[PDB]
């Protein structure tokens, strides 16, 4: 199962 | 057999500006033909080498376009039609206004509601992300008080929905030209990233906003209060980051944000309140 | 930037045998960036209802797929594999050996 | 006995071409599992091996969910690459993720991965400790500095310490068959002529799995590594796999020569030579 990413931005 | 059909630098373009459609198909750039029936080209059947560059763009320009690009060796002669683009052209008269519920400052993971009115009685109202090459959302207008308004759902928020949105009415005449534009309306995301900390700091008391992550800039808000201040943040000798805002400053309710240079839509977590004194 | 040439493989999913069905396989890999046109071809002619894997990458960022299609080897049919890319200027073609 | 679970994303700008498109797929060692395509008619996480199937509509739900919003997360680090590098908005860039586990034969953690690059080329990962960062350029060290901030490694590893273990874990027990039984390869050696002075002995590894395997030449016992050619392991497209290695020999003195193969299905290495 996949990570839920941090909504964060480059 | 399908080309992909693309408008540059922006599908909503206003009149006077430019933009440019091409037709990109076989691994070219193809020749093509455009379409706004799919069974008859338009332009008598003008058949564009490279790119359509509309330029000045006009009224007439506003459309839904398709293209089929040359296939010189196949039965028809030309490929099956292409995803359709339209050109909504916006307009210089009746420029509706554009306001966030509750506020512009939307936390990460949470919506907000950007509401297009005005005292025009538009019959349908649009939202648009500056920049972004979708089709601007449509909204019919609802009608109460003598104000025609539309809410529209931003969210759950992130970095990516934040930034500048413009919103338009409808023009009775056409579906494909727009409004002028309303007044840009900035959507800024707090969080994830860590509160700071906001705390009174030959000395002077200041309203100092500090973190150990490397913030650029601190922006201190006042409940009820409408300017919000900025500063770049100061490296300390504590490996602290740091801004120190300064008998003319209200009393109340205060926050501070830290936020990255470049990134100006993407603000930290709220600091906790800090209740200022006299 | 750094763009990376596809290398090629052209074999059969099992032991080739004359007159039994089998599949024909085109292995590209370690190429960068990842648009590719891979094509199997039957003396020459591309041949239709071809799949592939789906678009992975490997440690060193490279990419790599793989395409595919049934096919009976014959004695008189040659087999190969077509491969463009934007690292080549017109498209590379590696014939299929029994041996190699 | 070991084993991994990854997920690979690319993310790539196509301006003119298509829409940004995000692509991501999933593996169990060398097996891929589950696929995501922005390009796709109906985007979504769909099965690739037959074991994933035996997960619900919840599951599915989730993979998808996060999907669509890594999908949205990577167009936007695309445009904001191109600022930090002052590239053209009419090029054409790839960012690549890779993240996962690796667990020993008890099922325990051994290392977690979480990988970033930008044109092929590192732009940032998360270091072993699961707590740090090492950025490869100036734009990255900004990356960096945003992600501290927002503690994206204690998250890292909370999901490659906790759920990534788990998942895996269960999908080996779903998937035991296939995941856990090694197909051992089948082997032969080729002969063939390159003039009436040497020719060339091609040792076979067909059908195995898992793709690791060793293929070698020694002559009169001492191996060859400098003389020997060896293709990249290839796939047989049933996920199984196949390799060869070769080596030019003088004429007639093939029974010099004895390819070695180890692999895990294997009990004892191999050893093989031709005759004919
Ligand atoms: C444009 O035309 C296509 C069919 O060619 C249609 O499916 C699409 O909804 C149209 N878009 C608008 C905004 O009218
Ligand atoms: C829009 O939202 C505002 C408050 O957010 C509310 O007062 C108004 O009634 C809403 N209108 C519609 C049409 O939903
Ligand atoms: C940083 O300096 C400020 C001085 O205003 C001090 O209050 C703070 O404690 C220092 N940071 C640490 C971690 O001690």
């Amino acid at each position: 199962a996949s990570l839920n990413l941090p909504a964060v931005s480059w | 057999d399908k080309p992909f059909l693309s408008a540059w630098p922006s599908a909503v373009v206003p009149q006077g500006g430019h933009v440019t459609l091409r037709c990109h198909y076989r691994h070219r750039f193809n020749n093509f033909m455009l379409y706004k029936r799919i069974h008859i080209p338009i332009f008598h059947g003008r058949i564009f080498q490279e790119s359509f560059n509309m330029s000045p763009v006009t009224t007439a320009h506003a459309g839904n376009y398709t293209c089929r690009g040359s296939h010189p060796h196949s039965p028809t002669g030309w490929s099956a039609a292409s995803n359709p683009v339209v050109i909504m052209v916006t307009g210089n008269h009746r420029k509706p206004s554009l306001l966030a519920h509750p506020g512009p400052l939307v936390k990460s993971g949470e919506r907000v509601i950007l509401q297009c009115w005005s005292d025009i009685m538009f019959e349908h109202f649009f939202l648009h992300k500056e920049g972004i090459s979708k089709d601007p959302s449509r909204l019919v207008g609802q009608i109460h008080d003598g104000v025609s308004k539309a809410n529209f759902s931003i969210g759950p928020m992130m970095f990516a929905l934040a930034g500048t949105y413009r919103c338009y009415g409808s023009v009775t005449h056409t579906p494909y030209q727009l409004s002028a534009p309303s007044d840009p309306l900035d959507i800024v995301v707090t969080g994830p990233y860590e509160k700071p900390s906001l705390s009174a700091q030959g000395e002077s008391v200041t309203l100092s906003c500090s973190s150990r992550s490397s913030y650029d800039m601190y922006h201190l808000s006042r409940e009820g209060g409408a300017h919000e201040r900025r500063l770049p943040a100061v490296r300390k000798v504590n490996r602290t980051f740091q801004a120190d805002f300064p008998p003319a400053t209200h009393g109340g309710t205060y926050r501070c944000f830290g936020s990255f240079r470049h990134s100006p839509y993407e603000w930290s977590d709220p600091s906790d309140p800090l209740l200022v004194s006299v | 930037m750094i763009q990376r040439t596809p290398k090629i493989q052209v074999y059969s999913r099992h032991p080739a045998e004359n007159g039994k069905s089998n599949f024909l396989n085109c292995y590209v890999s370690g190429f960068h960036p990842s648009d590719i046109e891979v094509d199997l071809l039957k003396n020459g002619e591309r041949i239709e209802k071809v799949e592939h894997s789906d678009l992975s990458f490997s440690k060193d960022w490279s990419f790599y797929l793989l395409y595919y299609t049934e096919f009976t080897p014959t004695e008189k049919d040659e087999y190969a594999c077509r491969v463009n890319h934007v690292t080549l200027s017109q498209p590379k073609i590696v014939k299929w050996d029994r041996d190699m | 006995g070991s084993h991994s679970m990854r997920y690979f994303y690319t993310a790539m700008s196509r301006p003119g071409r298509g829409e940004p498109r995000f692509i991501a797929v999933g593996y169990v060692d060398d097996t891929q599992f589950v696929r995501f395509d922005s390009d796709a008619a109906s985007p979504r996480m769909a099965p690739r091996a037959p074991w994933i199937e035996q997960e619900g509509p919840e599951y599915w739900d989730g993979e998808t969910r996060n999907m669509k919003a890594s999908a949205q997360t990577y167009r936007e680090n695309l445009r904001i690459a191109l600022r930090y590098y002052n590239q053209s908005e009419a090029g054409s860039h790839i960012i690549q993720v890779m993240y996962g586990c690796d667990v020993g034969p008890d099922g325990r953690l051994l290392r977690g991965h979480n990988q970033y690059a930008y044109d092929g080329k590192d732009y940032i990962a998360l270091n072993e400790d699961l707590s740090s960062w090492t950025a490869a350029d100036t734009a990255a060290q900004i990356t960096q500095r945003k992600w501290e901030a927002a503690r994206v490694a204690e998250q890292l590893r909370a999901y490659l310490e906790g759920l990534c273990v788990e998942w895996l874990r269960r999908y080996l027990e779903n998937g035991k068959e296939t995941l856990q039984r090694a197909d051992p390869p089948k082997t032969h050696v080729t002969h063939h002529p390159i003039s009436d002075h040497e020719a060339t002995l091609r040792c076979w590894a067909l059908g195995f799995y898992p793709a690791e395997i060793t293929l070698t030449w020694q002559r009169d016992g001492e191996d060859q590594t400098q003389d020997t050619e060896l293709v990249e392991t290839r796939p047989a497209g049933d996920r199984t796999f196949q390799k060869w290695a070769a080596v030019v020999v003088p004429s007639g003195e093939e029974q010099r020569y004895t390819c070695h193969v180890q692999h895990e299905g294997l009990p004892k290495p191999l050893t093989l030579r031709w005759e004919p």
